[PDB]
RNA sequence: UAAGGUGAUAUGAACCGUUAUAACCGGCGAUUUCCGAAUGGGGAAACCCAGUGUGUUUCGACACACUAUCAUUAACUGAAUCCAUAGGUUAAUGAGGCGAACCGGGGGAACUGAAACAUCUAAGUACCCCGAGGAAAAGAAAUCAACCGAGAUUCCCCCAGUAGCGGCGAGCGAACGGGGAGCAGCCCAGAGCCUGAAUCAGUGUGUGUGUUAGUGGAAGCGUCUGGAAAGGCGCGCGAUACAGGGUGACAGCCCCGUACACAAAAAUGCACAUGCUGUGAGCUCGAUGAGUAGGGCGGGACACGUGGUAUCCUGUCUGAAUAUGGGGGGACCAUCCUCCAAGGCUAAAUACUCCUGACUGACCGAUAGUGAACCAGUACCGUGAGGGAAAGGCGAAAAGAAC
RNA sequence: AGGACCGAACCGACUAAUGUUGAAAAAUUAGCGGAUGACUUGUGGCUGGGGGUGAAAGGCCAAUCAAACCGGGAGAUAGCU
RNA sequence: CGAAGGUGUGCUGUGAGGCAUGCUGGAGGUAUCAGAAGUGCGAAUGCUGACAUAAGUAACGAUAAAGCGGGUGAAAAGCCCGCUCGCCGGAAGACCAAGGGUUCCUGUCCAACGUUAAUCGGGGCAGGGUGAGUCGACCCCUAAGGCGAGGCCGAAAGGCGUAGUCGAUGGGAAACAGGUUAAUAUUCCUGUACUUGGUGUUACUGCGAAGGGGGGACGGAGAAGGCUAUGUUGGCCGGGCG
RNA sequence: UACGGUGCUGAAGCAACAAAUGCCCUGCUUCCAGGAAAAGCCUCUAAGCAUCAGGUAACAUCAAAUCGUACCCCAAACCGA
């Protein structure tokens, strides 16, 4: 599904709204990407489906411990 | 347990033998006896005869017959050796 | 008759279930034929064949 | 003429049966609902 | 190996028909009914063991029961089976 | 607990029992086919077909147990590929499915109203989906207030159809503050000191008190009518019992009860008390939640439809200060007041009833009341989802009509 | 050889009469067209409702079709009778 | 010593109504003054049940067709037996699959069912009846297609699909003739066969798969020859002399 | 003979001719539209076992379960009340 597995970003329903004031429902994606980040710990590459909001968390707080939170949290990679 | 049981004697409170004396031969889990010379039917028997038999009698009915005092009585429950026994409530004696 | 039988070995209870379980094969053939009076004794043989498992079955554990 | 009622039992019981109903979510409340209503005959199986 | 137990339950009756009466008079064969599970195995071993005779071969069928009413309410007998047992020459 | 009993239509047959293994009632056990999550594989549910291991065998066979999947953990094994990692195998633990409502969450109509209709309404309703619990959720102020003060959350009555929102239409509709129900506060983001004392759990045994069978339980006769008396008439008696039901018409005293007084071998709820396992009180000294707050764009939520619009949520792009600091006080600024977000737990008052017991009704009484007083979710209809009836009363007693 | 010819089975359905509370919710009788093919038929399978399928008639999708059936929103709304 | 209800009759008030009482009925009813409403029906092509009308009318379901004798019976156009007649005969005969599920056979019954009567029945009731190594299923094998460990995808539900695993309408071992039951028969019996597998013995010997190859294994049309099923005629045998 | 049907006995039992839409034929000829799969079956070896097993042949012996089987089936029994 089109989640983020950093930040559990997701699809979220809203509205269209024309300038008439018609409401249609639509959605709101997040911006996934596949990305294959180099955990230097393991000497390896970890492939995740992440926002581009989720790879910042990741240059933020560092692979290692984004991973770590992962595995806790049950995610899989 | 039961005031009346088979083989009691039983003097009739109630109905076309009101008055009349008997041995309870059958007591039906219905609240019914059979009480002996009581309560006469004549049966129509398919071979065969017409045949006269005791229907069943209400046991409310019935009362116990007190051969001392000569007259219907009401039965209460006491334990004595440790065992319920039946007395007639008039005089208080075991039955 | 519990209690009598409960003072049995495993072994003599399951020669015990091999005679009640004959006894109610030939009651069961009898019953058949039309021969059988005594209506009561398959009940009686069928209760006693209960006893004896539910016996056996103690004598194994719970 | 030929009317709409050709039976097959195969046909019967792949459509309708109560494998088939217990093969998916919404055959499965099928199967609840005539459980709540109390019907003898859950399916066409039996 | 069958057990005497299991040996001991699956002859449940004697058939009486004159089709039974034709087949032991001509046949030398026996008609029971048998346990609804019973296999021609178990049934030839039985009957070896309980009446004490050679069996040369068990024929097996399954009787549908019939469907009855009795007064306005349908019923159903049960389904039975019914075993011709065909005894060896001497027996 | 017992003088009767072997459930019903439903008699009979063959029996069992009467002083205590007849039956009946309750506690705890035993047994518990096959299908069904169904789990050894398969399958048109109630069937078809296996493997493995033990044990029996009369050599024909036979019995019993185990063998699903996923998650977690552990061990062993183990690629491309060096170490490895993926992968593989086995063991242990758990899950799975079902269920009427209530509860939290993910999605989410339209008819309709606006006397047309698109904004708006209906409505975050119906419905679908996920998840939980006996309740859930919420909850210990980055809250209000107004310079006086209050002090977590939840629910009820007010405030008020007010202030507002609104093709300023139809409609939508607060809060502040007040009266009540109920009340309870804490922990981590960390060491040290002294120690493990506290309070919660778990697992034991006392201790009452309940529950799941039960026991005793008062007192009425005569006469009249009548098929029958419980009715009339006459004269008695009980009442901490005149609730109720039955009995040949309407019974306090005929029967079953009722008030009242008692009862548990066994299992089990609860409340205490007292052992035991883990949880570790208190005190000085720190520390104080960042892709976060805030912002731009798009939406949504707030009674509040973008409006002069605070505040909340965030799909997208960004992005602080971090106690000398930060949030809020309905555009915004200053001043003042007030609070401390980005970690978490928490009883009660609140919601509901598939189900169990008791009791009640100016509720129905067979076209009513459940669809169903009755063998009804049946018969019957439909490929199916699904739809879905009609149908109660002899008599006090079968004495159910011998001949 | 052949979407060749005549013609039964088989598949159709041009005309007429009958029938129209039918023998039948589409038939019967006499005639009629195709009949080695773009044929016909059995069994099983797949496509699902603003969807399918259609040598195209808005045809057909269980005697229902310019939006199936069943249940629900639902007592929609009804300035009309 | 007769409640409600039912049905008559009398009296009575301006009305809705009221009162009394005969008969029926056989156990309930309820003044007064207040209180509450599922409180009043002729209509709604209203709803349910009952019963009319047309009317003893139409019709009795292929125009293949009956006639008579005897039997049984309460009763015979319809049943049974017999003779004759007629109808089908690429079917209106026979055997099956599908589908149905006891309708099969026997005895017994005639209320209802059967478009009439019914002694008859696919009707009621009871009892009986389905016998397999070789027929079929199951089973081995796959088609379309379905499901699908992991997997990929998707707000949730779920979608797709790999390994696999299912799925016949197709591929895969073997039995024939005669006889027999009221009712089964390639299943029973008689006679004569065949298939596959497990053991044992004897002898000899390279066996061995989740792999390779072969095979299984395939269209339409047409033509000709060789045959058999089968028929016809003769011969033969038994009977016949109208 | 119970007028249902049993029981006992049994002759000839050959040839010629005609002849399929059935068989040889999953053939042959021909055409274009170019005509399943997988197992059983036969054969080959791999790893592996190796005076073992296994294989092949003969003979003997045992096994072949379970479910269906009545009856209608162009129809009064199925689909059409
Ligand atoms: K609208
Ligand atoms: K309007
Ligand atoms: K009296
Ligand atoms: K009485
Ligand atoms: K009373
Ligand atoms: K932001
Ligand atoms: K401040
Ligand atoms: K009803
Ligand atoms: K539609
Ligand atoms: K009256
Ligand atoms: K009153
Ligand atoms: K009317
Ligand atoms: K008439
Ligand atoms: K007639
Ligand atoms: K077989
Ligand atoms: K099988
Ligand atoms: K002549
Ligand atoms: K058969
Ligand atoms: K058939
Ligand atoms: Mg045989
Ligand atoms: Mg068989
Ligand atoms: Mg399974
Ligand atoms: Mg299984
Ligand atoms: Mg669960
Ligand atoms: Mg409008
Ligand atoms: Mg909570
Ligand atoms: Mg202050
Ligand atoms: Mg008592
Ligand atoms: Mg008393
Ligand atoms: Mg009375
Ligand atoms: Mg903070
Ligand atoms: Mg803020
Ligand atoms: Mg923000
Ligand atoms: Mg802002
Ligand atoms: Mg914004
Ligand atoms: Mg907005
Ligand atoms: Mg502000
Ligand atoms: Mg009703
Ligand atoms: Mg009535
Ligand atoms: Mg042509
Ligand atoms: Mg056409
Ligand atoms: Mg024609
Ligand atoms: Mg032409
Ligand atoms: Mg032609
Ligand atoms: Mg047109
Ligand atoms: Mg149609
Ligand atoms: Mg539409
Ligand atoms: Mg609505
Ligand atoms: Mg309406
Ligand atoms: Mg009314
Ligand atoms: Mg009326
Ligand atoms: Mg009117
Ligand atoms: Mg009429
Ligand atoms: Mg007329
Ligand atoms: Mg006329
Ligand atoms: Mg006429
Ligand atoms: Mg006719
Ligand atoms: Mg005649
Ligand atoms: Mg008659
Ligand atoms: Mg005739
Ligand atoms: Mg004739
Ligand atoms: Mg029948
Ligand atoms: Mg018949
Ligand atoms: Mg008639
Ligand atoms: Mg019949
Ligand atoms: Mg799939
Ligand atoms: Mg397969
Ligand atoms: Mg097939
Ligand atoms: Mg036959
Ligand atoms: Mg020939
Ligand atoms: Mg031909
Ligand atoms: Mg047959």
């Amino acid at each position: 599904s089109r989640v983020c597995q950093v930040t559990g970003k997701r699809p979220v329903t809203g509205n269209n709204r024309s300038h008439a004031l018609n409401a249609t429902k639509r959605r709101f994606l997040p911006n996934l990407h596949s990305h294959r980040f180099w955990v230097e710990s393991e000497k390896r590459f970890v492939t995740l489906r992440v926002s581009a909001k989720g790879m910042r968390v990741i240059d933020k707080k560092g692979i290692d411990t984004v991973l770590a939170e992962l595995r806790a949290r049950g995610e899989k990679y | 347990a039961a005031k009346i049981r088979r083989d009691d004697e039983v003097i009739v409170l109630t109905g076309k033998d009101k008055g009349k004396r008997g041995k309870v031969k059958n007591v039906l889990s219905s609240g019914k006896v059979i009480v002996e010379g009581i309560n006469l039917v004549k049966k129509h028997q398919k071979p065969g005869g017409i045949v006269e038999k005791e229907a069943a009698i209400q046991v409310s009915n019935v009362a116990i017959f007190n051969a001392a005092t000569g007259k219907a009585d009401r039965v209460g429950f006491r334990f004595e050796d440790g065992k319920k026994v039946r007395f007639f409530k008039s005089n208080s004696e075991t039955i | 008759k519990a209690k009598e039988l409960r003072e049995k070995s495993v072994e003599e209870l399951n020669t015990e279930l091999l005679n009640l379980l004959r006894e109610q094969f030939n009651l069961r053939m009898q019953a058949a034929s039309g021969q059988l009076q005594q209506s009561h004794l398959l009940k009686q043989v069928r209760r006693d064949v209960a006893r004896v498992k539910t016996l056996l079955n103690e004598k194994a554990g719970a | 003429m030929k009317r709409t009622f050709q039976p097959s039992v195969l046909k019967r019981n792949r459509s309708h049966g109560f494998r088939a109903r217990m093969a998916t979510k919404n055959g499965r409340q099928v199967l609840a609902r005539r459980r709540a209503k109390g019907r003898a005959r859950l399916t066409v199986s039996k | 190996m069958i057990r005497e137990e299991r040996l001991l339950k699956v002859l449940r009756a004697p058939h009486v028909s004159e089709k039974a009466s034709t087949a032991m008079e001509k046949s030398n064969t026996i008609v029971l009914k048998v346990a609804k599970d019973a296999t021609k195995a178990e049934i030839k071993a039985a009957v070896q063991k309980l009446f004490e005779v050679e069996v040369e071969v068990v024929n097996t069928l399954v009787v549908k029961g019939k469907v009855k009413r009795h007064g306005q309410r349908i019923g159903r007998r049960s389904d039975w089976k019914k075993a011709y047992v065909t005894l060896k020459e001497g027996q």
